[PDB]
């Protein structure tokens, strides 16, 4: 089967600029391809087909190129309506595949996070499972890292990470780290700490508490 | 044609039988549109 | 002019963008395009 | 302008089958090309198959061979999809695509349905448990502190609001996350100037329609 992988992955930009995307194919393609725009929570919209042609009703900015294997999309000026992922479709052969996803984000001086922790609520303590929330708000870089330190030990597997989507007005990112465990582990441990490593921060920052 | 299509006992595949049928007047109209044949098809010659 | 070309046209596993008529009532007067598609009627029980 | 619309949300159970369908509205049906494609959340799109809205042809995929089927109804001008032997993976969003128009076939999707949501689960409807997220004066940051309203172990996205639209600033509502138990969970949070901590009243507002529950919880710092 034909493999489709896009080398750029995520990208960066700012309004009124040009961007480029690469779509490489495991095999030779005779300029059979298309480019789809997909905003979050919507349906895909087509932009380019046959690797060159510009389909009607789109802004004239978009432009395809390329042949053989390495294929390229490019826009001159970066309008707001350009803020979403973009996929490449091959249609050289059978089962038709897709790319990986190439998103673009507005780029500005990094905003450093504000860290917050919440101890479990005693009502939750009645139920029988323990939940702990470590929070990060308004940090522009997305590839961050959070680790949990309980009784001066690292913790793995039992943590889940959920990251918001960047806001149009805010243009930043926010994150929650949740640590879940059964009661028997809870009182067994005395001190709890989540630690975050961030590009904007000068040094790794630890926030913590103990029971009561 | 009428009797072969309405013969009461047909032979099994291995013992298929022939008829050196000749010197007659075929008429494929009803045979074509008898509205009962689940599979009419052929080659070499068009159906019409 | 005619030249072989599957390196551009034969999407592997099968191309299906290319279709051609098979049944029409009349032979085709030279130099006409007959795009429209309908169903063919043969003898009795005409089909539309 | 051609448009495509289709069914609403579905929820099923392993081993079952589901039937999604989309209705067409095109200026002509010149061998139209309803053409299905699916998307697991946060993943690569995956292509189903194409029905020949002209007559009957049914080219299908190969990873999905032998278990998915597609048909269409001429008079209603809709397209029918069918999948069996479902399993927890096929949790996805399903799409109708096609609609060439000028030529008779393509293999690029130029008219997309607005999306159909399919969830393969083994659980059943359940209400959401709610706990407050109280801050402490330890972390008085610029005279502002954060605060939230957790939701745990529920199944069919929760609409969350604070004091029923009274608050709009700095609100944050994170996306849901699957757990090992097969139940979903969400955390929503917001920060306010700590000056108004002890003198104001904040209560989150949750609506889980598939269980009709409406829960409110005052946060006690």
């Amino acid at each position: 089967d034909i493999q489709m992988t896009q080398s750029p992955s995520t990208l960066s930009a700012s309004v009124g600029d040009r961007v480029t995307i690469t779509c490489r194919a495991s095999q030779s393609i005779s300029s059979w391809l298309a480019w789809y725009q997909q905003k979050p929570g919507k349906a895909p919209k087509l932009l380019i087909y046959d690797a060159s042609s510009l389909e009607s009703g789109v802004p004239s900015r978009f432009s395809g190129s390329g042949s053989g294997t390495e294929f390229t999309l490019t826009i001159s000026s970066l309008q707001p309506d350009d803020f979403a992922t973009y996929y490449c479709q091959q249609y050289n052969g059978y089962p038709w595949t897709f790319g990986q996803g190439t998103k673009v984000e507005i780029k500005r001086t990094v905003a450093a996070p504000s860290v917050f922790i919440f101890p479990p609520s005693d009502e939750q303590l009645k139920s029988g499972t323990a939940s702990v929330v470590c929070l990060l708000n308004n940090f522009y870089p997305r590839e961050a890292k959070v680790q949990w330190k309980v009784d001066n030990a690292l913790q793995s597997g039992n943590s889940q990470e959920s990251v918001t989507e960047q806001d149009s007005k805010d243009s930043t990112y926010s994150l929650s780290s949740t640590l879940t465990l059964s009661k028997a582990d809870y009182e067994k441990h005395k001190v709890y700490a989540c630690e975050v490593t961030h590009q904007g921060l000068s040094s790794p920052v630890t926030k913590s508490f103990n029971r009561g | 044609f009428g009797e072969v299509f309405n013969a009461t006992r047909f032979a099994s595949v291995y013992a298929w039988n022939r008829k050196r049928i000749s010197n007659c007047v075929a008429d494929y109209s009803v045979l074509y549109n008898s509205a009962s044949f689940s599979t009419f098809k052929c080659y070499g010659v068009s159906p019409t | 002019i005619a030249w072989n070309s599957n390196n551009l046209d034969s999407k592997v596993g099968g191309n299906y963008n290319y279709l051609y008529r098979l049944f029409r009532k009349s032979n085709l007067k030279p130099f006409e395009r007959d795009i429209s598609t309908e169903i063919y009627q043969a003898g009795s029980t005409p089909c539309n | 302008q051609v448009q495509l619309v289709q069914s609403g949300a579905e929820v099923k159970k392993p081993g079952a089958s589901v039937k999604v369908s989309c209705k067409a509205s095109g200026y002509t049906f010149t061998t139209y090309a309803m053409h299905w494609v699916r998307q697991a959340p946060g993943q690569r799109l995956e292509w189903m198959g194409w029905i020949n809205a002209g007559n009957g042809n049914t080219k299908y995929s190969q990873k999905f061979q032998g278990r998915v089927t597609i048909t269409r109804d001429t008079s209603a001008s809709t397209a029918y999809m069918e999948l069996s032997s479902l399993r927890s993976e096929d949790t996805a969003v399903y799409y109708c695509a096609g609609g060439g128009g000028r030529r008779l076939q393509f293999d690029y999707f130029d008219y997309w349905g607005q999306g159909t949501l399919v969830t393969v689960s083994s659980a059943s409807t359940k209400g959401p448990s709610v706990f407050p997220l109280a801050p402490s004066s330890k972390s008085t940051s610029g005279g502002t502190a954060a605060l939230g309203c957790l939701v745990k172990d529920y199944f069919p996205p929760v609409t969350v609001s604070w004091n029923s639209g009274a608050l709009t600033s700095g609100v944050h509502t994170f996306p849901a996350v699957l757990q090992s138990s097969g139940l979903y969970s969400l955390s929503s949070v917001v920060t306010v100037p700590s000056s108004s901590l002890g003198t104001q009243t904040y209560i989150c507002n949750v609506n889980h329609k598939p269980s009709n529950t409406k829960v409110d919880k005052k946060v006690e710092p």
